[PDB]
């Protein structure tokens, strides 16, 4: 989920726009 | 250059700023 | 609890800390 | 809607609540 | 659901959150 | 006190009250 | 250091730097 | 007070040292 | 992304974001 | 600057890319 | 009294209270 | 730099002053 992908590992912020609604 | 790491209230106000009126999501046990 | 007057980004870290683990969506008017 | 609420008015934690996953 | 660490200025963001008007006391020696 | 409690260890948002005035 | 205009919790994040460890009182008036 | 001071108009860090405990 | 409404410390946060590792300065008018 | 006009008015966080290192 | 630790986000935040209008530079790579 | 200095060391508000423009 977001916290593996950004907080665990790392993340673009064009990644962090995946969830958006 | 390469990303850092956002956890917490530090992850949601990343989310705020990207997304704004979209509005988001933050479902960490998914 | 008190009730809170909460804009912007402020709103977000409140309900990160409500929510928890639980997470939580942020959903402006548009 | 709440977000709106919250900050032209007040709004308390439990309202908040709602919109927790 | 279980409740996650609340540190440092995270705390005191919390104590805002959960006091306000009351006010409160942020004494970490104690 | 209450980094032990919620810092460390971990607290409610009511365990938080315990430290209104 | 300059001086600053401080609403909501922005003041508690300012008390929470310029005290440290030394811990702090947030008082509003009622 | 000083929560009040800071707000409506500006206040210094010296002033805020005096609610540190 | 979308635009954003930025004022104080809210300018300093989404410059951090924005910016990561290769760091930003931050020039108010005076 | 672009401090005076993201709070006055709005601003990317393109713009904002103007100001990193 | 001792200092804390201050990294990221929690960094430029002391930077903006400490410098305000005279600006700041926040250069990691450094 | 800050980081060594602040961060992974501990600094006073006194030496953040140090990276003021
Ligand atoms: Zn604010
Ligand atoms: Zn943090």
């Amino acid at each position: 989920g977001i916290v593996e992908q950004c907080c665990t590992s790392i993340c673009s912020l064009y990644q962090l726009e995946n969830y958006c609604n | 250059f390469v990303n850092q790491h956002l956890c917490g209230s530090h992850l949601v106000e990343a989310l705020y700023l990207v997304c704004g009126e979209r509005g988001f999501f933050y479902t960490p046990k998914t």
